[PDB]
């Protein structure tokens, strides 16, 4: 009897789905294929996750959202998408 | 030495002044961030002159203040290692003497003052040749080779500058003089 939209469920499927196979949604899935090293070790295994990005050499391109509320910068989501431009001469009327 | 050099730059420029034109805002922010410094690689930053192109502001968050792409002229003065210098003697000191070169002043060490002995007379403060009956005093007019260069901070009195002295082709006016006449006795002869 819960009525949800199915517009959310197309997305869970569609990026549940986007590899070519299906995937979980857990660790080993979506969030393990997620290319932010901070994001993916703030969920679930931490160390495992921090030494093997060291082992490689990962970077950390803070394009997400996790990381950058971790560091302190604006996420780049609703309001952080926003680029303003202003012409500097200002006259009150 | 003096030059001029066309530099683009981002001016903050604060809420407070956008009631004038964005050029006159950008000098004067430039005004107040690079003149009176030291750069490390051009030398002192002595006054903007103008702004030809100054782009539209872009508002960036935390702030609100208007931050504008900007092509300027500056006019700084470089030195130059191993280079010819004009200028007049400011003060001496025992351990060296103080040549006015331009915005800062240059040392020249008494061991490269003359190629002859050289004492500190106290009678005015000024030096003496032992034989060559030479003297330098506050105020005089000389030419030097500048050879050594030191740049600590952006600070323009701290950074310090050295010139030689003794090398064929520098000296006080009259010993060049004196020296062209011996050139011309040398060559008659």
């Amino acid at each position: 009897g819960l009525e949800v939209d199915i517009r959310h469920i197309m997305l869970v499927a569609d990026m549940m789905t986007l590899d070519g196979i299906v995937r979980p949604i857990g660790r080993h899935g979506v969030v393990g294929e997620k290319s932010s090293v901070l994001a993916r070790a703030a969920f679930e295994i931490t160390v495992q996750h921090l030494f093997e990005a060291a082992e490689k050499g990962e970077v950390d391109n803070l394009n997400g959202v996790i990381e950058n509320v971790l560091i302190g910068q604006p996420v780049p989501v609703g309001t952080g998408m926003v680029k303003l431009t202003m012409k500097l001469p200002l006259r009150p009327q | 030495m003096y030059k001029i050099v066309t530099v683009k730059d981002v001016v903050r420029i604060p809420p407070t002044m956008f009631t004038m034109d964005p050029k006159e805002a950008a000098k004067i922010i430039l005004r107040e961030t690079y003149e009176g410094t030291y750069d490390k690689d051009e030398g002192v930053i002595l006054s903007i002159l103008e702004v030809k192109d100054i782009k539209d502001g872009i508002i960036i968050p935390g702030d609100g203040a208007t931050y504008h792409e900007v092509v300027f002229d500056v006019l700084v003065w470089e030195p130059k290692i191993h280079e010819v210098v004009e200028g007049y003697v400011a003060d001496v000191m025992p351990f060296g003497a103080f040549i006015r070169i331009g915005p800062i002043d240059g040392l020249v060490h008494i061991s490269q003052l003359m190629d002859d002995y050289v004492v500190y007379d106290e009678r005015n403060k000024q030096f003496v040749g032992k034989e060559k009956k030479y003297l330098l005093k506050i105020g005089d007019l000389v030419r030097a080779r500048i050879i050594n260069i030191s740049a600590k901070s952006k600070v323009i009195r701290e950074n310090r500058i050295g010139l030689t002295m003794r090398q064929p082709g520098l000296g006080k006016f009259e010993w060049i003089e004196k020296e062209k006449k011996k050139e011309k006795e040398e060559g008659k002869k």
